[PDB]
């Protein structure tokens, strides 16, 4: 995240950390006490699939407080349209091996109904972004997690004000254009979460872009609304063997 | 109904056969008697913040 502050400790309960091997991979967003939303591009490259743990509570990379949770990654669902390597349906749904404990500092953002996330919440201005991603274009990324809030935009207005691939009707540009604020790679898969009367909802995922906070570009984002049928049908299956599933969209 | 201003819902909002409108929340809530208002019926409601909630 280039241009935000720390989230205070606990302010940001549903934000989730995705590690491979122990390593820093992509954030994510948990909706319930097992299943988490992250982006189908965050595991283009993975080959150790037993390997994949999400930590929720988590604030600062450097000490274990006590409220941090570890779980096991059972499986991760990607929609059929997604293609390797490509910007396109970049979404993916993973279920926990166990649910995390609902505390203080774990809490899941609420997944909205798709009428009321495209009628309502698509028209709130400003929403909050999120993750231990660069501070900097081609600088380090930030051992306290960050957020940032950033405007959406129409996507007629963004193509306008934008400086390449399509903007499609499965994502949004949210940020600004003067190369001061945006989410880096490293927040990919983590939370664009919006404030509606009282209570936070899901509305898009850290998706791609043109660099880190580059004058004449935006931010794009997986366009959650999209998604609300297809998550929800999954949530009510069966866990099938193997990690990686691919599912028809719609 | 539900097009404009959510229907007056905090949450969310169906449209009937007429002239008729039905709020709903989702699960961990339930619809106050005003018909409009969502309060939370579990400790950890999904969307809500605890440190600030208790402050
Ligand atoms: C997913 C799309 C296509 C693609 O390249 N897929 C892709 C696959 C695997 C990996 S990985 O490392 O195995 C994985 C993260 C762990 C990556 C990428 C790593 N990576 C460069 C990324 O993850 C980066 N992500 C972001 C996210 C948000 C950004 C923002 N908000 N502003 C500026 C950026 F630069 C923002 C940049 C990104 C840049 C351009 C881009 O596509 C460019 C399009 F022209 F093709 C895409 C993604
Ligand atoms: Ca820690």
């Amino acid at each position: 995240i280039v241009g935000g502050k720390v989230c205070p400790k606990g302010e940001c309960p549903w934000q989730v950390l995705l590690l491979v091997n122990g390593a820093q991979l992509c954030g994510g967003t948990l909706i319930n006490t097992i299943w988490v939303v992250s982006a189908a591009h965050c595991f283009d490259k993975i080959k150790n699939w037993r390997n994949l743990i999400a930590v929720l509570g988590e604030h600062d990379l450097s000490e274990h407080d006590g409220d941090e949770q570890s779980r096991r990654v059972a499986q991760v669902i990607i929609p059929s349209t997604y293609v390797p390597g490509t910007t396109n349906h970049d979404i993916a749904l993973l279920r926990l091996h166990q649910p995390v404990v609902l505390t203080d500092h774990v809490v899941p953002l609420c997944l909205p109904e798709r009428t009321f996330s495209e009628r309502t919440l698509a028209f709130v201005r400003f929403s909050l972004v999120s993750g231990w991603g660069q501070l900097l274009d081609r600088g380090a990324t930030a051992l306290e997690l960050m957020v940032l809030n950033v405007p959406r935009l129409m996507t007629q207005d963004c193509l306008q004000q934008s400086r390449s691939p399509n903007i499609t009707e499965y994502m949004f540009c949210a940020g600004y254009s003067d190369g001061s604020k945006d989410s880096c790679k490293g927040d990919s898969g983590g939370p664009h979460a919006t404030h509606y009367r009282g209570t936070w909802y899901l509305t898009g995922i850290v998706s791609w872009g043109q660099g880190c906070a580059t004058v004449g570009h935006f931010g794009v984002y997986t366009r959650v609304s999209q998604y609300i049928e297809w998550l929800q049908k999954l949530m009510r299956s069966e866990p099938r063997p193997g990690v990686l599933l691919r599912a028809p969209f719609p | 109904i539900c097009v404009n201003e959510n229907g007056g819902c905090e949450q969310y909002c169906s449209d009937h056969t007429g002239t008729k409108r039905s709020c709903r929340c989702h699960e961990g809530y339930s619809l106050l008697a005003d018909g409009v208002s969502c309060t939370p019926t579990v400790e950890y409601p999904c969307g809500k913040i605890p440190i600030l909630e208790k402050r």
